[PDB]
């Protein structure tokens, strides 16, 4: 029931805890969570082992005039710094004096890749994916400028 | 305790476009004292301290159905409670329950001397109907209770002066009763 | 029992002519009948003794029979609301019967309505 | 000036002649204030803050509602009443008159040479300001509980004299 | 410097009314004088002596008289005994249209009134606007607060002269109980 | 109460003329029935303390009255407003009326604009 550009996305550098922004002009987003279990056999039995996840996000989105972020996005790839982001579903406020701020999943990773595309007369699309690096929490997160 | 004292909002006291919000808080029509707002007031982003000694805080309130032929308003005073930490209360009256649906509200305080004003979020708030119900409060109702109390107290002041000013003549007679009590008291022991 | 007619009677400057009113009362109708009335000028109602308003009915028959200044109470408690009972009179007389509302102050007249209602066995 | 106001926000003028179009400033007054609106405006001239006394340029800032005509709007030009000379801090305290106007307002700064006629002029900017449950929801209540506690005090009036 | 307050309203004092102190205002709304009745709009008006110590106050406080309203005049004739004091009288008029706006236009202003009627009917006069819920208390609260405080200066001077003999109070209990010693 | 209709006209080389705004008064509004005209130029508003001059309507009656001169009370310091107290013995008659403004000082006068309107008898 949820339209999809509800989902708002944010991300910034773990350092400079004054910047915010956020991700724009999504066409597709995607999370994945992929859990490595493979049994190794037993005589008697057998034994599912409990391995690592790799969990990742992967979205696409424009590249317009007034913005640069998705160049830093393209640095961070490279220079390999970290980041931090923000998944949050908007119209879910808190419960109780969280109310402004809404649901959202925090998790500080790097960003594992970027690749941005070009076709003859039409507007270019960059890709990025990030890795989460490890749990990712949970609560509530407040946007900036109302929207 | 019963009481819906559970609730809790911010204000943030701040000149960012702080825009009004669906506090989700929905109390009933048979509902009489026991619906408080729990307001606690930010500066920037920590409590702002308040007292009732140097600022006077007040909140209009206001039913989102308000007509001249049918609606509700009011403005009453607040109930500050552990100020240092910028938390207070507000007991919902019980004229203004009697009419329902949706609700904006407002805190604004005033800083004695200068008369110097600040507001706050102009928030929003809801009230829901119950089965306890028949009786009609059509009839509007706006009453200044800032002002109502403060002629009221004015009253009441000039009337315990007036009671003072007759205990006057009264203070030579305790003195001269407390002074043979004391006699009394020395001459027993 | 009784059987009202609410109408309201609007003073708009753009002329004020109400017609045919659904209300429809019977010959025999002799005194159950009756006309309820609101005054609103711009602002809502307005309130008559408030500052010395006197109300006046002219009504003109379909035919022959012509009244002048009739009968009315003024429940004041309320509002300017007017409640014409008709008395066993007017209604006796079949056909559509047209009504001049009349309202003067002192020296001070004005007309501000003129509806009409038919009668029948 | 008070630690009372709302004064949470610094908007950097910069005198950069490469390009200043606007600024949609996000802030806001509720048009009920009245008694404290204060804008804290910083100075810079690249990336730096400027250094501007008394003796040197003087200040003032133009203040001109959206919707302004010689019948209806609003239109100013003040000082700016400054903090610090060595950071470029200006604290300029709103006047009582314009939160009555609600809506918005568009401003601009003004630098005045402190002995010639050379002068600067800063970025512009629009810091809205909305409507208020207090500023409305009646026009008669008002009168009714003035009227009222004049009547008490002159009332009142005549006991106290009395009693004194 | 100038202002626009979009209300487009106000509240002008006649300077041909200089005889009998017949105070005759007019209202003007968007560059037009206002067709008023008993019941769509309200009035008031309140006056005040010069500053006369407590003693002789002309504190009066009064609603208008609509002489025309068709024309947007409104006469407020002055009683004889106030205009006994020849003081000049500073005066606040009070208009509100009820026209679902919360304008309440105060005109501030003064004059020279004489023994006989008014005189010198002179004064910068001033107008504001009430447009928001605390100047309501603060339109009267100068008087207002003013006898508040004279009330509390005569309560603190009563509780001084009942301290005067709790004072004694506590020095007969206090020699009582080092007597009993 | 009282009937009024706040109109307001601006003089133009091309000529004006209104068509009978929409008051339809009552041969019985007596006393109570008015008008209130604004005058308006090219700045937008008129004054005729500043430069004295005096308005002057002049309105034909239905075929068998004219009336000049006319009362119509000057404003206060609204500058430009005139509320025309209508009387009695005008609105006497009913059907098709027509008057028509001018302003004179002395030696310089224009005719403003000439509307209409009607009048209904209701016995």
């Amino acid at each position: 029931m949820k339209n999809s550009n509800d989902r708002i996305i944010l991300f910034r550098k773990a350092g400079e805890k004054v910047d915010a922004t956020k991700m724009l002009f999504l066409t597709e987003y995607g999370l994945s969570h992929e859990a490595d279990t493979d049994t190794e056999d037993t005589m008697d039995g057998s034994y599912n082992t409990g391995g690592s996840v790799e969990s990742t996000m992967s979205g696409t989105a424009k590249m317009f005039y007034g913005d640069d972020f998705a160049d830093e996005i393209e640095d961070a790839v490279v220079d390999r710094v970290l980041y931090e982001a923000w998944e949050v579903e908007s119209r879910i406020p808190g419960k109780n004096g969280d109310s402004a701020k809404f649901k959202a999943k925090y998790f500080q990773g790097f960003h594992n890749k970027f690749e941005l595309k070009a076709e003859a007369n039409g507007i270019d699309e960059y890709e990025y994916e990030y890795g989460v690096n490890g749990r990712f929490q949970r609560g509530f997160a407040t946007l900036p400028e109302a929207v | 305790n019963f009481s819906k004292d559970d609730n809790l909002i911010e204000l943030q006291t701040t000149s960012q476009y702080n825009p009004v919000i669906d506090t989700n808080i929905s109390f009933y029509e048979s509902d009489r004292g026991t619906g408080v707002l729990n307001f606690a007031v930010t500066k920037n982003n920590r409590p702002l301290s308040i007292s009732s000694e140097h600022v006077k805080t007040f909140i209009v309130l206001k039913t989102d159905d308000y007509n001249v032929d049918r609606g509700a308003y009011i403005s009453d005073e607040l109930t500050i409670v552990d100020a240092i930490n910028g938390r207070l209360q507000y007991v919902i009256p019980n004229e203004f329950l009697k009419h329902s649906g949706k609700v904006h509200a407002q805190a604004f305080f005033t800083q004695n001397g200068s008369d110097n004003v600040v507001v706050e979020r102009q928030f929003s708030f809801n009230i829901e109907n119950d089965l306890v119900s028949g009786f009609d409060g059509i009839t509007k109702l706006v009453y200044i209770k800032s002002i109502q109390d403060t002629i009221e107290a004015v009253g009441k002041d000039f009337n315990q002066l007036k009671q003072n000013m007759a205990d006057t003549q009264t203070l030579i007679a305790k003195v001269n009763d407390s002074a043979t009590k004391g006699i009394q008291q020395i001459e027993i022991k | 029992m009784y059987k009202i007619k609410d109408v309201e009677t609007r003073i708009k400057n753009d002329g004020v002519d109400l017609g045919d009113i659904g209300c429809r009362f019977y010959t025999e109708d002799e005194n159950t009948a009756s006309i309820r009335i609101g005054i609103n000028d711009k602002q809502g109602r307005i309130d008559l003794k408030a500052h010395g308003l006197t109300p006046r009915l002219h009504l003109f028959m379909e035919d022959g029979s012509i009244f002048k200044n009739e009968p009315l109470i003024i429940d004041d408690v309320v509002k300017g609301f007017i409640t014409y009972k008709i008395p066993k009179k007017v209604i006796k007389h079949a056909g559509y019967v047209r009504c001049k509302l009349f309202l003067e102050k002192e020296e001070e007249k004005i007309h501000v309505a003129n509806f009409s209602f038919n009668i029948v066995d | 000036v008070d630690n009372f106001s709302k004064d949470d926000n610094l908007i950097e003028l910069q005198t950069t002649s490469q390009y200043n179009p606007v600024i949609d400033t996000n802030i806001s007054f509720y048009e009920s204030d009245r008694g404290t609106g204060v804008l804290n405006f910083a100075v810079t001239k690249n990336n730096r803050p400027l250094s501007i006394s008394s003796e040197h340029v003087k200040t003032f800032i133009v203040l001109k509602t959206d919707d302004y005509n010689v019948d209806r709007g609003a239109y100013i030009s003040d000082e700016l009443t400054i903090v610090d000379a060595i950071n470029g801090r200006l604290q300029y305290v709103i006047p009582n008159e314009f939160l009555k106007h609600s809506g918005k307002v568009h401003a601009q700064a003004f630098f005045t040479q402190n002995g010639s006629d050379n002068v600067v002029v800063e970025r512009q900017f629009s810091f809205n300001i909305e409507n208020d449950l207090v500023s409305g929801f009646d026009g008669i209540t008002k009168l009714v509980y003035i009227k009222s506690i004049q009547d008490t005090i002159e009332a009142v009036g005549k006991d106290f004299n009395q009693l004194k």
